[PDB]
């Protein structure tokens, strides 16, 4: 902080260690995705 | 040196279950070619089922089908649709029991109306067997039923719905979401005069899970059975009835599937209710009063 | 008996926002796919926080 | 691949009793408990046949807490079981005196010595007494017979009771005939006390009615008030834990002779 | 959906992590079954701090939750598997009580006796688990619910509280719980209807020889439960397996009234006594 030592009488601000940690937040993202087994199985199948 | 060394082997088997079920299925399908029915995590069975019992759940399919306890010692065990109890419920319209009663009832089958209606339902006559895919029609009907799992073409490719008919749907249709749905079964029975009544039966979705808070929600419905339940008590001493209701788990889909439907048979047209992904599930009964 | 009746109104608004350069140091990873599997689909649900 | 239980021959298995438990490899095991190893003497259901006061709910008590398990394969020293996957089908052997038929849901009970008295390949005391698979409708079934039986078992004095009980042993179903304490005392404790106390309950609860139920269901010290309640209610916890016979299978098809059944395993 | 990744969306701790770290196996009820879901929603403390707060209102409605099992605490991600019906999983213990192997455990809502911790008040919110009972312990603490309901049917203003301190300390295996100081509400009060009305059919069906049958007894016998309840013919038998049957019918209902849901089935128990394999949803 800043410090200012005038006057008389008046009350001085003794020097201020003003100390501080923030913090984080979470939010996570999902999309769903479906393959039906019917597509996954012309994958193993491979006919003639 | 010897021990450890052998069972790091049995350790490093990761990233599966087992693998010892899917390796394994392909160590015999390139021995034997692509093999059908290993693909498969539903559960079938292949069930001799005669031409007179064929219809219905040969033409339209994913359907379910029931034992019956026949109180005669020759054909003991007759295959029942869900259609087909549709002529014993009180629920079902007399044009919609008489229309399905034509399709059926062509010379092999009224017995069983005079042996369903008339040899009445304990609710131990039938039990859920399951539901169907891949009828076989040639000298004998050879109806593939699936037990727990979904029904399905071979090939994974196209899921056979549950073909609920609307007289028995409507009376217990749940509320209205969009969640996984459970299917239950729920036999009633309104203790009037004949012995049993006229056994209602009723196919019910529900979101409800719970036993007890389900059969409330049937403690709503069925108070004009529920009174006359306490009716026969006193109407008849020394003669009891049974049980009023008769709750069982049938499965479950996904509902926002569920949608209305028809099947377009002999005898006219049925109007249905088509549950498309429908996860075969048997559940106990659950006897209540 | 006089009565103060009060209600709300939803007002659907469009809301600008200005930030300023790089305000927010988001921390991210890669993409995690896990994978449900079922009688017929099967569900890969990606995620990262 | 699935779930293995050993079992270590402790009495020598001859290779003709081999023979015959190469024959049972499909039937079910009755597992005091679940454990990779278990002795000859723990698995089968011997040890809990065997008492002096021993009754038929209290051998249904302990089998209820005995696990099921399916037979694998016998390998001469060792016997090897799975316990079933719920779900899964299993070939389950029908080695109790009912035909199964396909659809039916199978239920585990004690056998029963009333005329089918049955062992097995014994050597010192030990057979592997197997439990009768029964369909559950008839599991019921049996349960009413032996209560009633003992219900009226205190009025053998009559010769026409006696007339009554003459009837009620006859137990038939599918292609089968068979012949057949506390749980009865459990019985007549909630057919007496629900007689006295109930009037109290209907009479205050009748004027408010929902369900329009109440209505003719009057057609039909607080200390010692709750004292009956309480064991009202725990009287019927009694019963309900030897009624529910908590079902054991689901035989989707049987195969030919009736000596087997695939049978999904349900519970 | 099966595995339900959760966001944290709260402030934690170092020290709230070590703790679900070794609570891996815990019971999280979730109520929408999403792969990812905040813990506003998972987790059952959520509902327990609501304002009415009896045992009569969140028993009721925690049948509605699906649980779930705590997998892969590290850091931030809470992997829930929800589990499948039938297979082998192990649960760590949420109450004390060993739960004594072979048994069908349940869902108890809360504790109940204060406002436990479920695991720290991490910014006014804390992630409380259910108890997970072995069904004797829930049918009791159920059916004490409605004794002391049906007590304040014919009871003036203090007789209650005289005999619900005579039945609230609930002396089960390892545990000295206490009844939720009895709320008379509706949910109760439906089914206590249906008790009252199943106890009376049961006078109805009771004909006369499974009435008789102990006081016909204590004439012969000597025995504890007979001496006990002193305190507390036809040739039809075929009518009689009809009326014992429909007496099954009640007493398998009236036991489903103060009965809870089967769950988590043992396979085994640790000698630990604080992991147990379980099996049966």
């Amino acid at each position: 902080v800043p410090r200012v030592a005038t006057g008389a009488g008046i009350p001085t601000s003794r020097q201020t260690t003003v100390m501080v940690s923030k913090y984080s937040e979470k939010s996570p993202i999902t999309i769903p995705f479906e393959i039906s087994a019917a597509c996954l199985t012309h994958l193993k199948e491979t006919f003639e | 040196s010897f021990g450890p060394m052998k069972r790091e082997v049995m350790e490093f088997d990761p990233e599966d279950p087992y693998k010892v079920s899917k390796m394994r299925k392909l160590e015999r399908s390139i021995a034997k070619g692509y093999v059908y029915g290993a693909d498969h995590q539903a559960i079938t069975a292949r069930f001799f089922v005669r031409e007179s019992l064929g219809e219905v759940e040969q033409k339209n399919l994913g359907v379910l089908m029931f034992r019956l306890d026949t109180g005669i010692e020759m054909p003991s065990t007759v295959l029942v649709s869900l259609f087909f109890l549709s002529m014993v419920a009180e629920n079902v319209s007399a044009a919609t029991k008489n229309t399905l009663a034509a399709i059926y009832g062509r010379e092999g089958e009224a017995i069983r109306t005079w042996l369903r209606d008339g040899a009445w339902r304990l609710h131990r006559v039938v039990h859920p067997l399951g539901c169907t895919n891949s009828i076989t029609p040639g000298a004998t009907c050879l109806i593939t039923c699936s037990m727990r799992g979904h029904s399905y073409n071979m090939l994974k490719t196209e899921i056979y719905p549950l073909l609920v008919p609307k007289e028995i749907y409507l009376d217990l249709d749940g509320e209205s979401t969009d969640e996984i749905r459970f299917v239950y079964f729920v036999i009633t029975y309104d203790y009037n005069s004949d012995r049993q009544g006229r056994p209602s039966a009723f196919v019910v979705v529900s979101r409800i899970t719970h036993r007890h808070t389900l059969i409330n929600v049937l403690r709503y419905r069925f108070r004009v059975s529920r009174f006359h339940f306490l009716n026969n008590s006193i109407s008849g001493y020394g003669p009891s009835t049974g049980c009023l209701g008769t709750l069982q788990r049938l499965g479950w889909f996904c509902s926002r599937d569920s949608r209305s439907g028809i099947v377009a048979s002999r005898a006219g047209q049925l109007s249905v209710v088509k549950l498309e992904k429908f996860y075969v599930d048997v559940g106990p009964l659950v006897e209540f009063a | 008996f006089a009565l103060t009746v009060v209600r709300t109104d939803t007002f659907e608004t469009d809301t600008l926002l200005y930030s300023t350069k790089a305000s927010t140091a988001v921390i991210i990873n890669t993409p995690i796919v896990t994978k449900e599997d079922r009688d017929i689909n099967t569900v890969f649900h990606v995620s990262q926080n | 691949m699935e779930t293995t239980v050993l079992v270590t021959f402790e009495q020598r298995l001859t290779t003709g009793d081999v023979g015959k438990l190469s024959r049972l490899i499909g039937a079910v095991i009755p597992i005091p408990y679940r454990h990779h190893l278990l002795g000859s003497s723990q698995v089968g259901l011997d040890a809990v046949v065997k008492d002096k006061t021993r009754d038929y709910s209290r051998m249904r008590a302990r089998m209820r807490e005995m696990t099921l398990t399916i037979m694998r394969r016998v390998e001469g020293n060792q016997m090897i079981l799975g316990v079933p996957t719920h779900g899964q089908c299993y070939t389950i052997r029908n080695t109790g005196p009912v035909s199964w038929e396909k659809g039916d849901v199978l239920t585990t009970l004690p056998p029963v010595f009333s005329g089918e008295v049955t062992g097995l390949v014994s050597v010192s005391d030990w057979d592997l007494v197997l439990p009768w698979i029964v369909p559950m409708a008839l599991a019921t079934e049996i349960n009413q017979r032996m209560m009633m039986l003992a219900l009226l078992s205190l009025d053998r004095s009559h010769e026409e009771v006696r007339a009554a009980t003459a009837q009620l042993r006859v137990v038939r179903y599918r292609d089968a005939t068979l012949t057949l304490r506390n749980v009865c005392i459990s019985l007549s404790m909630i057919a007496n006390l629900s007689s006295e106390v109930t009037l109290a309950y209907v009479r205050k609860l009748a004027l408010e009615d929902s369900n329009m139920l109440l209505m003719k269901c009057q057609e039909i010290t607080p200390t010692e008030e709750l004292n009956k309640l309480t064991a009202l209610f725990v009287m019927i916890r009694q019963i309900t834990d030897v009624i529910s016979e908590q079902p054991a299978f689901l035989v989707c098809d049987v195969s030919p002779d009736d000596k087997s059944a695939l049978c999904i395993y349900k519970g």
